[PDB]
Parts: structure tokens; C-alpha cells; sequence
């Protein structure tokens, strides 16, 4: 998969693998497996979880 | 976990 895009400013915006649409500045939490970055709805996330805690998204989850 | 914000 590839949800990352190079654009017309040389910087990289991330899509949310949920939504397909990007980052907007709203919360996002990264995937400690596969490193992709989900909007917080997205994955049912509704505060923010222990610093210690590690968060893995679907796709990985079930890996 | 990891997670970011910008207002
Ligand atoms: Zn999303
Ligand atoms: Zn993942």
C-alpha cells in the first residue's frame, strides 16, 4: 500500500487509510506496525490512549 | 502511542 504523496511543494501529505482523505491538522495516531497514520475517528479512538501504549491499526491488528 | 495535531 501507499498512502503517503509527494506534492507540488516537495513536502509529504498523509492519507488516512480510513477515510482516504489527508491529514488536516485534526488528531491522528500512527500505526506501530506498519507505520501508516489514521484521524483518530477514523479508528474509533476517542481520547487520547497512555503514552506507554503502543497502537496498532485493523489491518495490522488482526497480523 | 504516536499521534499528532495541529490547530
Ligand atoms: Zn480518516
Ligand atoms: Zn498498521
Amino acid at each position: 500500500s501507499m498512502y503517503v504523496i509527494r506534492d507540488e511543494w516537495g513536502n509529504q501529505i498523509w492519507i488516512c487509510p480510513g477515510c482516504n482523505k489527508p491529514d488536516d491538522g485534526s488528531p491522528m495516531i500512527g500505526c506501530d506496525d506498519c507505520d501508516d497514520w489514521y484521524h483518530w475517528p477514523c479508528v474509533g479512538i476517542m481520547t487520547a490512549p497512555p503514552e506507554e501504549m503502543q497502537w496498532f491499526c485493523p489491518k495490522c491488528a488482526n497480523k | 502511542a504516536r499521534t499528532k495535531q495541529t490547530a
